[PDB]
């Protein structure tokens, strides 16, 4: 039974801030290698996946990485990168080791730059990935204009730039593009005095609680407005100075936030034979006491990526692995062909990438009264949006307008 | 009795965005020889050199990082070019106690001791030019001054080091303005706001189309002075371009008077430094060694800098004398070096060398005018010592400097 090494490459460590994300992972990861191994799918070889602590730093993430190669197997690709510097360090350097990358977490748009990042593939869908989504919710809800107000953080203004070019030969018009650093009240007044209707938020959970203030003292809340914010922030987030909090619970009121889908709504077998459903109580009971990672999805679609990339190169050389040492130019690039090939349906739906990039699903939520409940999704592949039927609902007989 | 070798590591960009290797890896295979050839610096020990090319990129670097640490000989000092290889090569660095010597990084950014505890540089930040602009304009008497930028990050943190430098002198920036590809927009606000004193950052490119659009705004004249980097070409204003609608007489008019900073690079004086050379003496040996002429190869006016890295290193190790114990994992050699080089205080090939806190570089800075058509020398700034040598060639057109406000016109 030869050995198929994989590198694995995630912080692990509990005093790590995101050794949450690799650790909750982990019993997705073990479920889905398991399976593969009693299957004997990768017959006569076997998944070899080792795992290194990044830590979530620069300097120790390269130097796990380079003890990876030195000390560590020869390796067929790399398996993680949840931190965004980090993750862009190794993936930059991947062709110097003709090594292949699948990412279940790294989710910053410029890994998309395949100029700068050829190797590197991500089952996950990238923060601009919520772009395409919102403009099918604007065309399906009649809202040709738009004001924007965005965090001047990189995480948001590579949104906000993302979004022009998706906009850009639609009959959508942004109106007003406001930023802010530290308050947006400024910024609010202003979307206000332009009479801005459908405002697209790009801004963290602290900064949420700031806009939905000044919006409640501008009243820039209620039947007549809509906000369209990020879906990932924490539930209760705003529990967690001058608006009281029946004052920010009205001017959210009805906002609509968006994210990516964590795992798939349709009881439909997938390609291990369990449905999302059944592995979703498979992933509950084997995680025991460490707390669940939104990303758990991402990364057992990942390992099934990886087994049906390595089955795939397999032919390809009996078409016509064990010398392989990051030298070989020629099965980096069979590996690379093989992931381009990836088409099946996953616990995060149907698994496919565009340009290394994942075509996957987006949920859209709407808060109402005291959380966030879904009222929709959108499918990146078909470009469709599907919105749920008596969930979604305005203050008004109808929909907001835009002007 | 028995010499021992002592190895750097070194990254020269043979391509990419600044080939500056093409030229400085002869220099430093120039000052390896004239170090070990002189019985009183290391008598004891041998310096050698181990290399790769870069590229001057970092995901290039990051396989010769591996193949420097991880492959015998051990190195005790690491020795990037490009701002974005030492950015990767010094956060790196912690992890196996290393000292990082630039010979070509400019990065404002790369004076962060938090981020590059061990990093040293001979080629100065770019934020070199904000205290001879401080003292310009203390000279000429303007507290009112105006920037534009194109966006860069280099750009964007020279512009905010300026910042709290004016807030120093009792100046304050009225307008700050910035474009990615076209300046269209910012100088038409420059001429809005009546911004008289204004410093303009940007590439060759860039600045042929801020210029274009300043000759179509009038914004140039008796009430305007430009500040920029003296680090184009020639006759850079009358270079063709198709993207610009405006002729070459157009922007030679549109230049005219504009004032340039520029970090000195070679001692304009004719004296001996360490090596014994004179500036000259060190051009014509290095012109020898060079397959192709000067104005070819890359990195030839930054070559006295990779020169003068060596001859640092050379002393600061002289200054410790134990180092074939050197190892990744201890800390001791390392804190010793550092010492060394924090209080290195030598003439080089390319004047004075010494370095601030950040571990950058402190040098003279030349200023120049452009008096029709052409660039003159109208002096020297000292931001260590504080002393301003003047040419008195400097020219205006209402025979003094004009003024920041809307009060003498
Ligand atoms: C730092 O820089 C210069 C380097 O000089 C030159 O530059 C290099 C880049 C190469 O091109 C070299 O080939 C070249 O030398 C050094 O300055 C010279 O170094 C020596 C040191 O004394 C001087 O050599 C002779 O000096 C006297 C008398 O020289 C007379 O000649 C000149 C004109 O030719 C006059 O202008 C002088 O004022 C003076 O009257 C001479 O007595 C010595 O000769 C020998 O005498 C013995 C006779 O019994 C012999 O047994 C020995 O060979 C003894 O040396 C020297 O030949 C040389 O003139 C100066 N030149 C200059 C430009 O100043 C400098 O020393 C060096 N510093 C170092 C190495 O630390
Ligand atoms: C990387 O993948 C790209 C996408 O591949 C396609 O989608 C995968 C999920 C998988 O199902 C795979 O089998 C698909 O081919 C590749 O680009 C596509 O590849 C096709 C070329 O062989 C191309 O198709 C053509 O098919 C017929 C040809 O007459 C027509 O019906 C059709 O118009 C197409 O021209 C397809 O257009 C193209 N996809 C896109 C979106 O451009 C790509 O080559 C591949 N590279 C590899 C494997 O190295
Ligand atoms: C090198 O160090 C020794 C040690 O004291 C000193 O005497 C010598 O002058 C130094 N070399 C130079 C060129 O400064």
């Amino acid at each position: 039974s030869p050995p198929l090494s994989i590198m694995g490459l995630m912080p692990l460590t509990k005093e790590v801030a995101k050794g949450s994300i690799g650790r909750g992972v982990l019993p997705a990861v073990e479920l889905a290698i398991e399976q593969i191994r009693n299957e004997s799918l990768l017959r006569p070889y076997f998944l070899d996946l080792r795992l290194y602590d990044t830590e979530c730093d620069n300097a120790k993430g390269l130097k796990a990485f380079y003890d990876a190669i030195k000390y560590g197997p020869n390796h067929l690709m790399v398996f993680g990168g949840v931190c965004p510097s980090v993750t862009s360090i190794i993936a930059e350097s991947l062709q110097g080791w003709n090594l292949v990358q699948l990412s279940f977490a790294a989710t910053t748009p410029v890994l998309a730059d395949k100029k700068k990042y050829p190797y590197f593939f991500r089952t996950v869908p990238s923060d601009n990935a919520v772009n395409p989504a919102i403009l099918k919710l604007l065309k399906h809800y009649q809202w040709k204009r738009v004001g924007t107000l965005t965090q001047d953080v990189q995480r948001f203004s590579e949104v906000r730039n993302d979004l022009t070019g998706v906009l850009y030969g639609e009959d959508i018009e942004i109106s007003d593009t406001e930023s802010f650093s530290n308050d947006p009240c400024t910024s609010v007044k202003k979307l206000k005095g332009n009479d801005v209707r459908i405002i697209l938020g790009q801004f963290d959970q602290n900064m949420a609680a700031k806009v939905f203030c000044c919006a409640y003292e501008e009243n820039m809340y209620g039947s007549k407005y809509q906000w369209i914010i990020p879906g990932w922030y924490e539930p209760s987030w705003w529990e967690q100075s001058r608006c009281l909090r029946k004052n920010l619970l009205a001017a959210m009121e009805g906002y609509i936030g968006v994210d990516f889908e964590p795992l798939s709504s349709k009881q439909i077998k997938t390609i291990s034979g369990k449905t999302p459903q059944q592995y979703e109580r498979e992933y509950n009971n084997k995680r025991s006491g460490v707390g669940p990672s939104k990303f758990h999805g991402y990364a057992y679609d990942g390992i099934w990526v990886i087994a049906k990339t390595l089955q795939r190169a397999m032919e390809t050389l009996h078409a016509s692995i064990q010398d392989f040492n990051y030298t070989d130019h020629t099965l980096g690039r069979i590996i690379l062909n093989a992931m381009n090939e990836t088409n099946f349906f996953g616990v995060t739906g149907q698994v496919v990438f565009r340009n290394g990039e994942r075509m996957g699903t987006i949920k859209f939520t709407q808060f109402q009264d005291s959380r966030e409940v879904k009222v929709g999704e959108y499918n990146a592949v078909a470009d469709t949006l599907e919105i749920i039927n008596d969930t979604i609902r305005f203050q008004g007989s109808e929909p907001p307008k835009d002007d | 009795s028995e010499r021992r070798a002592v190895y750097i590591g070194a990254l020269f960009p043979m391509s990419g965005g600044w080939p500056g290797g093409q030229a400085c890896q002869p220099a430093v295979e120039m000052a390896l020889e004239d170090v070990n050839s002189r019985r009183d610096i290391l008598p004891d020990y041998e310096l050698k050199l181990i290399h790769h090319d870069s590229k001057c990129d970092p995901g290039q670097a990051t396989k010769y990082l591996y193949e420097l640490l991880y492959n015998d000989p051990i190195k005790i000092i690491l020795m990037p070019g490009c701002s974005s290889v030492s950015t990767l090569v010094a956060e790196a660095a912690r992890m196996w106690n290393l000292i990082v010597l630039s010979y070509g990084s400019s990065s404002p950014a790369l004076s962060n001791r938090q981020r590059f505890p061990t990093f040293f540089r001979t080629h100065p930040s770019a934020t070199l030019h904000n205290p001879t602009r401080v003292k310009l304009f203390e000279k000429w008497g303007w507290k009112k001054i105006a920037t534009i930028q194109q966006t860069t990050e280099v750009f964007t943190s020279t512009l905010d080091d300026l910042e709290e430098r004016v807030k120093e002198a009792g100046i304050e920036i009225t307008f700050r303005q910035s474009f990615f590809s076209d300046p269209a927009v910012p100088v038409k606000n420059l001429k809005r706001q009546d911004a008289r004193i204004i410093v303009g950052l940007f590439y060759e490119t860039e600045a042929r189309k801020v210029f274009c659009e300043v000759y179509k705004e009038r914004l140039f004249g008796k009430k305007y002075v430009w500040f920029l980097i003296g680090w184009y070409a020639d006759n850079w204003f009358k270079i063709y371009d198709p993207s610009i609608n405006c002729t070459v007489d157009e922007m030679t008019e549109a230049v005219e008077g504009h004032i340039t900073t520029e970090i000195v690079m070679l001692n304009p004086a004719n004296t001996r430094s360490i090596s014994n050379m004179t500036s000259q003496e060190f051009v014509e040996k290095l012109t020898k060694r060079l397959k192709r002429h000067p104005e070819e190869t890359g990195g030839f006016q930054e070559a006295p800098l990779a020169y003068d890295a060596i001859w640092a290193l050379a002393l600061a190790l002289n200054k410790t004398s134990r180092l074939e114990d050197f190892n990744y994992n201890n800390q001791t050699i390392t804190d010793q070096i550092y010492r060394a080089m924090n209080s290195s205080s030598f003439e080089g090939v390319s004047g004075h060398v010494v370095f601030d806190a950040s571990g950058s570089r402190m040098a003279w800075t030349l200023i120049e005018q452009l008096q029709g058509g052409s660039y003159k020398k109208i002096g020297y700034y000292d931001s260590t010592k504080d002393d301003l040598s003047w040419s008195k060639t400097d020219k205006w057109i209402g025979g003094s400097p004009p003024a920041d406000d809307y009060k003498d016109d």
